[PDB]
């Protein structure tokens, strides 16, 4: 906390998960999904004595979803319904979790890079015009993961729920003309996994189903390291077929879908996104930087966010960057590739390295002047 | 107590104490400023970088040389390089050391004045002096007569001296130098489809120039052999591991010294301008100048330049007499070494402009010593 | 027979017959391949589409440009565009027509060597030539002295010419052109939320650019004006009736010609690049170049670019003298017109490269004749 006793909260409002705790913490308090829901009756599902409020939010909405219409208040990093985001924030700072007296707190937000303009304006508005925070800041996803890693140079590959961004930073200088956006991220892999499970004869269509298939994804999916050998394995032998139990108790069998779905990150056309995959799109970012910065960028690829957690993604991403470098820079000098120094920073804590980065930054700058936007400087 | 000798080259500053035989610091005469906004706490975020520091951070800097063609074009940056030199390289308070500076011939006199104002008013040096670079070079070579061909990063000039008497009327100056060879190398590399357009990338083309280029002994034979057997090609490795290869560019580049119509200026090459400086001297002196043709400065470091120089002059001068191109190994530092000698001599100690004399007479005293 | 003129532009291929006043074919220099494997039969008729059919069908097609930054990058596709030009647009058997091609300055040498080989070995032309695009602009301007600013789809370059002599050391090149202005427009619209990304959809941003962009005559005053009134905002109807809106993005887009730092270039802007080339010519020449700025190539069509250029150079140059920007309306076709002029002159007919010369000199001949 601050010297004035003011609590210094740090708060990621991802399209997937809220991740919100106090500065200087090594762990986030209170991970919960950015979800809002409303009670409905279904003729096919049991009703009981569990009290469902006229509106439910967050964790409770996600676990009671079987009797709720459910909505994600934010998509692609953009607020869709400000009313549901107000409810989600009201839950975040509410008695359920961080029971803070907001009028006395300092709050560190984050905003995705190259996001729409009026999105940020209305976020900063509500912090001073409804919660009355004593100070605000809007940090950048790229620099925060670098603070959590302690670095000053790297290329961040932040692959959240809604969208994936590559952002070079060199010796603390930003390189915003090199920022690259890839439209594939964890929400679309889940839409894609549904479309594949439909081909095995299952069905998933209700709003409550979207969260269930997300948990199937998180449990079973993995990035194939060498896609030819994964296809050979599925065709030659049955070992990939792994069961799952839906909340209705129906057993499903999941097979080669386990690696076909994540593969959209490396072959975007599989979900009708035109472009090149995350490995090539990253490489085309390094090769656009000034010639001598390139050899540092290859030594500090930094992964962040939950859609990097697929088993094998760093290993696969190394392989493609090496193949791209051998093909396009070394022109096939396969002996000379042995001199190529490449490091993919894959900390296991990387799922929360953005919030961890904010907790570092806010602890370094808890009481300084030019950092926090004060409510005294607001409304002018 | 010791004198301080400081050769402000157009490319490399070279500074060190007198009475020793090599510069104590050599570093590039470069200042750089951040090209991008800094966005993290606890980075250096200095408003400028100097010398080897700027050269390391090069990837995010615009690089500027305060000197162009031997003229100091931005004094605000030039004092910054001197400040870095005294306090960080030599780690010495200049308020206690008399300092010997260097300048090219045929140079705007406001340069010498303003340079001397800076020394006495900003660095409070007890005394100072300004020496002609080509005259210093003879001290390092250990002789009292010769025609000196300096070619630095920014300027080329010829000064004949006989028995210690200079011939000011025979001085010839030519602003073709290592910079123009670098920009020209950048241009011709595009014929192979490389590109090096930024100010940072020019430092890589300089490093290619320093490492691969050589002067053709007979230019049309090198062109004919390159275009046929192509055994002349050499590779080079970029900072990112890309390998380029370059061929007849290795010798088309320094050939500009002999055929400056490559860059398009109509002047004579370094050979024929050297010959003209001799032919402007009196008849009796000409014999001794051919015998002591002294090369100096880093642009004369190209392999084969001493050989090509002798070939060219011998085609021009009467065949009845010997021509000897003196080119020591240390010719990069002959200017600085000459200052270390001159400042050490017991006979020189009266020639410093003292602070008392400057206070009585202002910057114009540099024209009188 | 009469010669063809075929300006292998980075953006639009412009072709026709020598002596005509305007090209009988203009079409986009794109090659398209189908996104989706699922052909039917008879329909789904080709592996690839070239030129105007690849614009028309573009929603199903990944589009690639065979020319990037004025250097030929995919020769198989570039050959396809030449084949399309002669056999489909002009409907000419090229084996009996001399063809004048064009090139940008300071290209790789290997580019034009490969180019001349294909003409003599695939189209087996009788004769051809490879003129510099900037030199051709003075023919269309009907003059023999002046500095040509040509800025196309892929390259911006300056060639100064005095009394009929080029000054090859003052030539300057800057790889900003209509491509990069479109990618920047495609970037800045994300501030509104208008994502595009698709290579097909880049062709829509390209059309948005052409129809709404302009150059501010004082960038910072217009920026502060756009903060105050809606007056600059102009809407545009996408092909599906979604109407986007664009404000200060209209002029920030072409402004990066003058502030290349917007897209991370280290170069000086096009005005200062022009001025630096004049200050690289001899003192007696400069007096004439200032009077005879000739703008050429597509991106010079932006409204106000003539006025902004004229304003900027007169602030750098000595004030004691007239600076005038020549900018005819047909300056988009200047290079094709200048080719058609050159190929018509009787004095030119002696300097064709011919098959009988190529057969003995090989492809290197182009480095010997075409200067
Ligand atoms: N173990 C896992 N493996 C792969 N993907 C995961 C895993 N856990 C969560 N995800 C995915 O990552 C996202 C979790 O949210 P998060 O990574 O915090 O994104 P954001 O911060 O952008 O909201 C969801 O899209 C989810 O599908
Ligand atoms: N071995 C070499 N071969 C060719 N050129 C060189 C070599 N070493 C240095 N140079 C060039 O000479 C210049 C530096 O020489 P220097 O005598 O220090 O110039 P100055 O003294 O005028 O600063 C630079 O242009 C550098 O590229
Ligand atoms: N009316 C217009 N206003 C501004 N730019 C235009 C206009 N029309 C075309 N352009 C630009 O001109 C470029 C084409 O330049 P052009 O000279 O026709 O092709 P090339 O340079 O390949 O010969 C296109 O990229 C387009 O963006
Ligand atoms: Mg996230
Ligand atoms: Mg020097
Ligand atoms: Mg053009």
């Amino acid at each position: 906390m601050d010297s004035q006793g003011r609590k210094v909260v740090v708060c990621d409002n991802g399209t997937g998960f809220v991740k919100c705790g106090y500065a200087g913490s090594n762990f986030p308090e209170h991970i919960f999904p950015a979800l809002v829901g409303r009670p409905i009756i279904r003729s096919t599902t049991k009703v009981g004595n569990i009290e469902i409020k006229d509106l439910m939010v967050g964790d409770e909405a996600s676990e009671l979803r079987s009797m709720l219409e459910v909505n994600y208040p934010m998509e692609n990093g953009i607020v869709r319904n400000w009313d549901d985001m107000k409810h989600l924030w009201d839950y975040t700072f509410g008695p359920e979790k961080l029971n803070i007296d907001t009028r006395n707190c300092k709050i560190l937000l984050t905003e995705p890079p190259m996001n729409p303009t009026k999105n940020r304006e209305k976020i900063v508005e509500v912090m001073f015009e409804t919660y009355q925070f004593s100070g605000v800041y809007v940090a950048i996803q790229a620099v925060l993961t670098l603070y959590a890693q302690g670095l000053l140079t790297g290329v961040v590959v932040d692959s959240g729920d809604g969208v994936t961004h590559i952002c070079p930073v060199y010796e603390g200088f930003s390189l915003p003309h090199l920022t690259r956006r890839l439209d594939i991220a964890g929400r679309d892999i889940t839409r894609y996994l549904i479309k594949l499970l439909l081909l095995r004869g299952y069905a998933f269509n209700h709003s409550a189903d979207f969260e269930t298939v997300r948990m199937i994804k998180e449990k079973l999916c993995y990035v194939g390291y060498n896609i030819e050998q994964e296809q050979k394995l599925a065709l030659e032998t049955t070992v990939l077929v792994e069961s799952y139990t839906l909340p209705d108790g129906r057993i499903i069998k999941v097979g080669g879908e386990r690696f076909e779905a994540p593969e959209a990150l490396f072959q975007p056309h599989l979900i009708n996104v035109e472009g090149v995959g995350v490995a090539e799109l990253l490489f085309n970012t390094i090769q656009a930087a000034d010639i001598d910065t390139r050899s540092e960028f290859y030594k500090h690829i930094v992964l962040s966010g939950g859609s990097t957690m697929y088993p094998g993604l760093p290993s696969r991403l190394e392989r493609e960057l090496k193949q791209l470098y051998l093909e396009r820079v070394l022109k096939g000098d396969v002996e000379k590739l042995s001199k190529f120094k490449i490091r993919i920073e894959d900390p296991p804590r990387r799922k929360h390295m953005v919030f961890l980065g904010g907790a570092v930054l806010a602890d370094i700058m808890k009481d300084k002047d030019n950092f926090w936007m004060t409510r005294q400087e607001y409304q002018e | 107590t010791t004198a301080l000798v400081c050769d402000n080259g157009s490319g490399l500053v070279k500074a060190g104490f007198a009475g020793d035989d090599a510069p104590r610091a050599v570093f590039p005469s470069i200042v750089g400023r951040p090209r991008h906004q800094g966005v993290m706490v606890g980075m250096g975020q200095k408003d400028s970088y100097v010398g080897d520091e700027a050269q390391s951070k090069r990837g995010i800097l615009t690089l500027k040389y305060p000197i162009e063609h031997g003229i100091i074009t931005n004094w605000d940056d030039m004092e910054k390089i001197w400040h870095h030199t005294f306090y960080n390289e030599l780690r010495v308070a200049p308020e206690e050391h008399p300092t010997l500076l260097t300048e090219a011939p045929l140079n705007p006199k406001a340069n010498r004045e303003k340079m001397t104002q800076i020394m006495f008013e900003t660095f409070n040096v007890p005394a100072m002096y300004v020496a002609i670079q080509a005259v210093l070079s003879l001290y390092a070579s250990g002789r009292t007569t010769g025609i000196v061909l300096d070619s630095g990063d920014g300027v080329t000039h010829n000064v004949p001296i006989y028995e210690g008497y200079a011939l000011p009327h025979a001085i010839m100056r030519l602003d073709l130098a290592g910079r123009d060879l670098t920009d020209y190398l950048m241009k011709i590399l595009t014929e192979r489809g490389y590109s090096f357009v930024t100010t940072a990338e020019r430092e890589i083309v300089r490093d290619i120039k320093e490492k691969l280029c050589y002067v053709a002994l007979d230019f049309e034979n090198e062109m004919a052999t390159a275009a046929s057997s192509s055994s002349l090609e050499k590779s080079y490795e970029l900072p990112d591991g890309q390998v380029i290869t370059i061929g007849n560019e290795r010798f088309r580049c320094p050939e500009t010294l002999f055929q400056p119509s490559f860059i398009g200026m109509e002047s004579a090459g370094i050979h024929e301008t050297t010959y003209n400086s001799i032919m402007k001297c009196d008849i009796d002196i000409r014999k001794d100048l051919y015998a002591n043709n002294v090369m100096s400065g880093g642009t004369t470091m190209y392999p084969g330049i001493a050989d090509r120089m002798q070939k060219e002059i011998t085609a021009l001068a009467p065949s009845t007499m010997k021509i000897k191109i003196i080119a020591p190994p240390e010719r990069k530092y002959s200017v600085w070494i000459g200052g270390s000698i001159l400042a050490s001599l017991s006979t020189f100690q009266q020639m410093w402009i003292t602070k008392q004399e400057y206070d009585e007479a202002g910057p114009s005293i540099v024209h009188r010593k």
